[PDB]
């Protein structure tokens, strides 16, 4: 199937500078505009740049405009965005997305069809700190679950059971502590009679940190 | 630069109901006939955009029949004929007659159902916790409707104020449910002072408390 896998995000300092990718797969990837979208904390989508196919023409926001540069390698099936300069504002989750066949004399829209699964850039001044995970311990249900405490920037992922433990669930969003670094709990409802026999996992990942950890809860 | 706005951005709707969700756009959007640049696209929590309508009604691969666009011009409506629970999420318009392309502010799609008490679960600070100075004691609220509930933290019989911090899921796509995890922030000393902690999540006039005790 078509996909868009982005890479690039994490902290970098107010006037500092980073580079996006996303590689394509599943199309004809020479043949279409390719384009980013942001999202801010809590905040809305918007369009931040384009490029087409060929890489003939280019298209920026206004607030970006000369700070930013996108581009692309078709060759490697990749673009890319050269984030300079950066701001407060820049702060956000970016997506690429697949946008109109450039190839054909009349462009063909089909709107912005495959979305990448993002990336976060922070603009901050502060330093990357890696999470503590902490258990959260033990009706017919019992409830445990994971504590990531004192993490930046954003964002941490959890699953359980390396992916198998999917349904009761529950991942709540982060939580920006007084200390200016973030929390998040992440739990889950399972059967008291399994608590015996089953393992419970939960499986941290801080990408901005290199932190990997997977700790089971007794 | 074209300016989009929506109509409503909360959407409470019963599942079966229809739901409609209105674009406007500052300029017109009609390339040409049969050709106006106007996209629906759905993000629900904690995943990417999907496209639902392209070109004002074209519907994208795999979008089921319920949804539908129409509207010309600088008038759009997204219909779902009939809600399910799992379309909740935020829908958003966008045009693609310009750069910059530009989006609506977001509709909120809210499920409503009937009133649901949340199971109450309590958690002391693990040992591995413990051994670094800091104390957390969590509690959970797990699958309650509606969204407005307090939660008190009590620490002795004390009252707590400005030491809790909470947050919240969105709506489970099967149940409609919300689930809140409190999280109270004691220093380990504090923490080894007293002995019954309590989180108290009142609905209404009704309290629920969950207890433990340190010692």
């Amino acid at each position: 199937e078509v996909q868009l896998v982005e890479s690039g995000g994490g902290l970098e300092q107010p006037g500092g500078s980073l580079r996006l990718s996303c590689a394509g797969s599943g199309f004809t990837f020479r043949d279409y505009a390719m384009t980013w979208v942001r999202q801010a904390p809590g905040k809305g989508l918007e369009w931040v740049s384009s490029i087409s196919g060929s890489g003939g023409n280019t298209y920026y926001a206004d607030s970006v405009k000369g700070r930013f540069t996108i581009s692309r390698d078709n060759s490697k099936n990749t673009l890319y965005l050269q984030m300079n300069s950066l701001r407060a504002e820049d702060t956000a989750v970016y997506y690429c997305a697949k946008d109109r066949l450039s190839i054909t004399i009349r462009p063909r829209y089909y709107g912005l069809d495959v979305w990448g699964q993002g990336t976060t850039v922070t603009v901050s001044s502060a330093s990357t700190k890696g999470p503590s995970v902490f258990p959260l311990a033990p009706e017919s249900t019992a409830a445990l679950g994971c504590l990531v405490k004192d993490y930046f920037p954003e964002p941490v992922t959890v699953s359980w059971n390396s992916g198998a433990l999917t349904s009761g669930v529950h991942t709540f969003p982060a939580v920006l502590q007084s200390s200016g670094l973030y929390s998040l709990s992440s739990v889950v409802t399972v059967p008291s009679s399994s608590l015996g026999t089953k393992t419970y996992t939960c499986n941290v990942d801080h990408k901005p940190s290199n932190t990997k950890v997977d700790k089971r809860v007794e | 630069d074209i300016v989009m706005t929506q109509s409503p951005l909360s959407l409470p709707v019963t599942p079966g109901e229809p739901a409609s969700i209105s674009c406007r756009s500052s300029q017109s959007l009609l390339y040409s006939i049969g050709y106006n640049y106007l996209d629906w696209y759905l993000q629900k929590s904690g995943q990417s955009p999907q496209l639902l309508i392209y070109l004002g009604s074209n519907r994208a691969s795999g979008v089921p029949d319920r949804f539908s666009g129409s509207g010309s011009g600088t008038d759009f409506t997204l219909k779902i004929s009939r809600v399910e629970a799992e379309d909740v999420g935020f829908y958003y318009c966008m045009q693609a007659l310009q750069t910059p392309y530009t989006f609506g502010q977001g509709t909120k799609l809210e499920i409503k159902r009937t009133v649901a008490a949340p199971s109450v679960f309590i958690f002391p600070p693990s040992d591995e916790q413990l051994k670094s100075g800091t104390a957390s004691v969590v509690c959970l609220l797990n699958n309650f409707y509606p969204r407005e509930a307090k939660v008190q933290w009590k620490v002795d019989n004390a009252l707590q104020s400005g030491n809790s911090q909470e947050s919240v899921t969105e709506q489970d796509s099967k149940d409609s449910t919300y689930s809140l995890s409190s999280t109270l922030t004691l220093s380990k000393a504090d923490y080894e002072k007293h002995k019954v902690y309590a989180c108290e999540v009142t609905q209404g006039t009704t309290s629920v408390t969950k207890s433990f005790n340190r010692g």
